[PDB]
């Protein structure tokens, strides 16, 4: 059985039933049944959101190399006003998240289409809607589920790395990859900073403290810059 | 059997090792009575939790102060916030006293009558204020991760870690106060001065701690 | 019976002679706990092997490169080509990643014996691993373990202890005089009554600090001598 540490004893609350179960829980946050049931949905939502975000950032830089992803919310002009876009996004996201949350607390209760009484989602698990949400399923269900959770974990760590690299160097993922491949011995985080008992040096935050978006001065600070190594 | 604060000395009868962080340290017998020990247990837990929050905040602010971030020291943050932001000090004090009064009063009356706050008289919430043990208020609001309702051994280990970290944070806050009153600078400034020269920059050379030096 | 470290002393009950190099020497009784004894045996094996490697490296470096000081050999300006003036950050990253991987594998082998012998990528490539701290297989390709392993392990631990003492002697000699062990030996042979620990002591040739490129690394001697 695959585990996060070969030859290690997995925790008692992890029996290898859920997809992606590799017996990794040092804090035991998944010991409770209700907490684990809620965290499973949270991890699935996080996985899909991070995968979509990483794909979006990569396509955004490849297609548009002159637009920084961190500045994507700043240098994009659209006829639809920012307040109108926020209202539309808030209403649609609120509706879908309410439906998902109700299915979490009460399974098989919001699977019915309100406008048309003939459409209804087939019985499924929690966090895996299926039906209209899964038109094509090429391969095994359990195998694809494991692939989904693994790709999601990698995408979550990838988005965190994207944010940190954009805050430390100010370059996108492709730009950072090329700069790192050019000088690998001097472009890693170890080369940029080091801490000793007599000195503590950290790389400067390339992101400006304030961003003037229609004269409002939106604060854009580097995530925990004081704790940077 | 278990380790004590003074090896070779027998532990007292009122300290049998049932509580977390029990080392049999009570030379003045202040907690010999059961109700008094219960009250002191809750007092020590609250003190340690507040000390932990204070030590974490002071360390983080001093970290931001050492680096070029403009963070004020912990002994001047109140003045900086009250003068920088148009905030009335007595109004903030009254709001803080109102919130703390409501929370601490519910906690006090729960200590007097365990499980009384779970009657549903506060907005209908019942299981969120039922309470687990003395000084350990379990529930979905205080413990949304559910760590107190699963893996008993891990829970006891976390209880020991919490009491030890609380005592360490209390000692840390006392050290912060003494360091500020003796050297005049922040804790990280004192740490940098000590790391720069540990043989000559310490409490034996500050000129305040040891008067005969 | 085996020979003890002191004539007339009685060896501890937990030191019967099973492990190699057991002279019945444990004045602090740190071997009373079996778990602690196994951990200390692994620690001693690591110390012995690393010390032997360090002593041999210092000696061969002083022979092949007599003009490069082994104490200051860690500076980037003293590295040979094509590694001169290289960024120490990437070097530290390389060492951290590789050493972290192998040390985690070794630690897992200590915690769970015989659980990480198999190669995680290419299945079927395992090591025999008879005892703890003795993996063998790919680590011993010449196959010298198919014989008297007791005397061989005894020689290994004794040579490692001698090398530990030797490397610490090298460190203190370089700290008091400022030269390699071979150079210090030649200097002592030139005048034994003039170059010894009676006069070279009290002087610490190691400076207060060093500025490796951008950051400053504090340095000190093992004793409060004259800087
Ligand atoms: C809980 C411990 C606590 C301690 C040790 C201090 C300590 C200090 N505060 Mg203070 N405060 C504390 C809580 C609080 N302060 C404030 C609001 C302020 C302001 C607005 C100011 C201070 C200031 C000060 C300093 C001047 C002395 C003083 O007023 O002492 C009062 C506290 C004690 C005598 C100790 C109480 C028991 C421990 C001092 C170093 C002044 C400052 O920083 O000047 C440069 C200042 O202007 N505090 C609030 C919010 C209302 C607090 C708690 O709710
Ligand atoms: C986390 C999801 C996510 C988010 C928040 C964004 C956000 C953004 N993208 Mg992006 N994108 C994404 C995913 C995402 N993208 C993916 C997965 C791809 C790969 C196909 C792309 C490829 C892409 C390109 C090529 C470009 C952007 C651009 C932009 C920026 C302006 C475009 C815009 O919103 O106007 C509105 C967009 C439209 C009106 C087009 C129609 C929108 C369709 C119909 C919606 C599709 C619905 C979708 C399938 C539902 C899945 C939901 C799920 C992701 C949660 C904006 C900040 C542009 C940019 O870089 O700015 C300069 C741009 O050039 N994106
Ligand atoms: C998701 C994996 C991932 C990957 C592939 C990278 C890759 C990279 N990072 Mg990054 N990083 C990551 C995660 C990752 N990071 C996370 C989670 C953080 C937050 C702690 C950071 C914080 C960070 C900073 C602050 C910086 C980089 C920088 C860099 C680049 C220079 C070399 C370096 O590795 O520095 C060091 C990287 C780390 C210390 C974190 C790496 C740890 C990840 C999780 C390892 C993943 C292991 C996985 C098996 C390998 C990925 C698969 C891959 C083969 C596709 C490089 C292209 C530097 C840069 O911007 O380039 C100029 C830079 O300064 N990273
Ligand atoms: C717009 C107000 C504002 C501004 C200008 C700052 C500015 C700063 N914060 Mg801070 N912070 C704020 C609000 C703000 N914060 C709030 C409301 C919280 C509570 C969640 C925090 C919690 C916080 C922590 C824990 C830390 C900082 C730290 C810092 C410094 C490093 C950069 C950073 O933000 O890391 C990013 C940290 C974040 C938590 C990002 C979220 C902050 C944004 C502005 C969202 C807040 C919006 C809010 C609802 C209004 C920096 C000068 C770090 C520091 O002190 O250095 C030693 C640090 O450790 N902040
Ligand atoms: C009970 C302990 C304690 C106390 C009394 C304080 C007190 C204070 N902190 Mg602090 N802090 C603490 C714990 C504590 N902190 C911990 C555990 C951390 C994480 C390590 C921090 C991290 C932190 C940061 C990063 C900052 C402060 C700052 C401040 C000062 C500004 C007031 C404020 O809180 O902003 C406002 C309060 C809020 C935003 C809370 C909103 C309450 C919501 C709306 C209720 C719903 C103030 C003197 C700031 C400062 O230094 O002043 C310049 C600052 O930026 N603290
Ligand atoms: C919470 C533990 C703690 C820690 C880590 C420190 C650390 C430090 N203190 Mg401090 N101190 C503490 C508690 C602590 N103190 C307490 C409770 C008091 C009130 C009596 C003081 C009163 C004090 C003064 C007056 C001064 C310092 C000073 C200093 C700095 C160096 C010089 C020195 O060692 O003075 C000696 C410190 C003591 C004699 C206090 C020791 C008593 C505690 C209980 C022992 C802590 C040791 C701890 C258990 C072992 C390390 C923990 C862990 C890493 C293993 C240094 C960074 C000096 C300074 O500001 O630098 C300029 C200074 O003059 N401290
Ligand atoms: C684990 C013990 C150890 C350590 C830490 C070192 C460390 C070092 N050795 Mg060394 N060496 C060792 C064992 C060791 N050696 C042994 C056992 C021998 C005998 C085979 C040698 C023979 C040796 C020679 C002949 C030289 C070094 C050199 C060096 C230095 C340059 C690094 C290098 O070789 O470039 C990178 C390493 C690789 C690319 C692989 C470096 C500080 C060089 C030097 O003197 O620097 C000035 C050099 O000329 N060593
Ligand atoms: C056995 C007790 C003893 C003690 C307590 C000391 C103490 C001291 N010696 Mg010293 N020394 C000793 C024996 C001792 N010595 C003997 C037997 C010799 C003859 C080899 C020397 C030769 C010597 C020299 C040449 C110097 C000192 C110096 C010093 C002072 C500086 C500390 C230092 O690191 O220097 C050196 C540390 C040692 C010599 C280690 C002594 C350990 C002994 C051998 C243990 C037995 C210090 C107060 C220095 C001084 O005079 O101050 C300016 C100095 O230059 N000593
Ligand atoms: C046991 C016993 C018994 C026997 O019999 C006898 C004897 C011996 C006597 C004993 C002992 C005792 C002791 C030791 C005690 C101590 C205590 C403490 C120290 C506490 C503290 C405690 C401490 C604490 C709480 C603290 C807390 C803190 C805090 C909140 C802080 C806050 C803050 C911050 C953040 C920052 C800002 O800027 C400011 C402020 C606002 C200020
Ligand atoms: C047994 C016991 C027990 C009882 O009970 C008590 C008592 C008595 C206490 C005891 C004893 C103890 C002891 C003696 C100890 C010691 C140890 C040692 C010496 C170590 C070293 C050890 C040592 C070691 C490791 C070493 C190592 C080395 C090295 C790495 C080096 C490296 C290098 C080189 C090559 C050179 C170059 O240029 C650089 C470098 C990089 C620098
Ligand atoms: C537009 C007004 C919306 C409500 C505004 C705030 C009113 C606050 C009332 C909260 C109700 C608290 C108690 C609620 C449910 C009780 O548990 C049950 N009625 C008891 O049977």
């Amino acid at each position: 059985r695959p585990l996060w540490l070969p030859g290690s004893t997995p925790p008692a609350h992890l029996k290898g039933d859920l997809p992606g179960d590799f017996g990794f829980d040092p804090l035991g946050l998944g010991a409770n049944a209700e907490s684990l049931k809620w965290f499973k949905e949270s991890e699935l939502v996080h996985s899909r959101w991070a995968m979509a975000a990483v794909a979006g950032i990569l396509v955004q830089e490849i297609v548009r190399p002159d637009v920084f992803w961190y500045n994507a919310g700043k240098e994009v002009e659209s006829p639809l006003g920012p307040l109108g876009l926020l209202a539309v996004e808030f209403f649609l996201m609120h509706w879908v998240e309410v439906r998902r949350w109700q299915d979490l607390r009460k399974p098989g209760s919001v699977d019915q289409d309100p406008i048309f009484s003939q459409y209804k989602l087939p019985p499924h698990e929690v966090g895996y809607p299926g039906g209209v949400f899964a038109p094509f399923i090429p391969g095994d269900l359990a195998e694809l589920k494991v692939k989904e959770i693994k790709n999601g974990r990698l995408a979550m760590l990838a988005f965190v790395g994207f944010v940190m690299a954009a805050q430390v160097t100010g370059k996108g993922p492709i730009a950072a990859l090329q700069e790192h491949l050019a000088d690998p011995w001097g472009t890693t985080i170890f080369s940029k900073a080091a801490v000793v008992p007599g000195q503590a040096v950290a790389p400067p935050c390339k992101i400006p403290a304030s961003v003037s978006y229609k004269g409002i001065e939106i604060p854009t600070p580097c995530f925990l810059q004081g704790l940077w190594p | 059997v278990r380790p004590v604060w003074f090896p070779g000395n027998p532990p007292p009868a009122h300290l049998d090792g049932s509580l977390a962080g029990d080392y049999g340290f009570d030379p003045l017998f202040l907690g010999q009575e059961p109700q008094t020990l219960k009250w002191y247990v809750q007092a020590e837990l609250v003190h340690g939790r507040f000390a932990m929050l204070g030590a974490a905040g002071i360390i983080l602010t001093s970290i931001g102060a050492k680096v070029g971030l403009g963070f004020p020291e912990w002994y001047d943050a109140g003045k900086v916030v009250v003068e920088k932001n148009n905030i009335d000090f007595p109004t903030l004090m009254v709001i803080q006293f109102y919130l703390m009064g409501w929370a601490e009063t519910k906690r006090w009356y729960d200590f007097k009558n365990p499980g009384s706050q779970a009657d549903g008289s506060f907005l209908g919430f019942t299981e969120e204020f039922k309470g687990l043990e003395n000084g350990y208020p379990g529930g979905r609001f205080f413990d949304p991760m559910g760590l107190s309702r699963g893996d008993a051994a891990k829970y006891q280990e976390y209880k020991q870690k919490e009491v030890k970290n609380g005592r360490l944070a209390m000692i840390a806050c006392l050290g912060f106060a003494a360091q500020y009153a003796a050297t005049g600078k922040g804790p990280l400034d004192n740490l940098a001065d000590h790391l720069a020269d540990p043989n000559h920059v310490n409490f034996a050379t500050n000129g305040v701690s040891i008067p005969i030096a | 019976d085996r020979k003890l470290w002191a004539p007339g002393v009685v060896a501890p009950e937990y030191l019967k002679g099973d492990l190699a190099g057991d002279y019945g020497w444990d004045p602090l009784g740190l071997g009373a706990d079996p778990t602690a004894l196994k951990w200390y045996r692994q620690s001693e094996l690591q110390h012995a092997r690393w010390a032997m490697l360090g002593v041999a490296g210092v000696l061969v470096q002083e022979i092949v490169k007599p003009d490069v000081y082994f104490y200051e050999a860690g500076l980037p300006q003293n590295l040979p080509e094509p590694f001169t003036n290289i960024n120490m950050g990437g070097l530290l990253a390389w060492e951290f990643i590789l050493m972290h991987w192998v040390e985690v594998r070794r630690w897992q082998d200590y915690k769970n014996f015989g659980s990480v012998n198999e190669d995680p990528i290419f299945k079927g490539n395992k090591v025999p691993n008879p005892e703890m701290g003795y993996p063998g297989g790919i680590f011993d390709p010449f196959g010298f373990s198919k014989g008297n392993l007791k005397e061989l392990q005894t020689k290994e631990i004794k040579n490692g202890r001698l090398a530990m003492i030797a490397y610490m002697a090298f460190i203190l000699q370089a700290q008091a005089t400022g030269k390699g062990p071979l150079a210090a030996l030649s200097a002592h042979l030139s005048n034994p009554f003039g170059n010894n620990i009676l006069k070279n002591i009290g002087t610490c040739t190691v400076p207060h600090s060093v500025d490796v490129q951008g950051l400053t690394i504090p340095l000190t001697c093992l004793w409060p001598g004259s800087q």
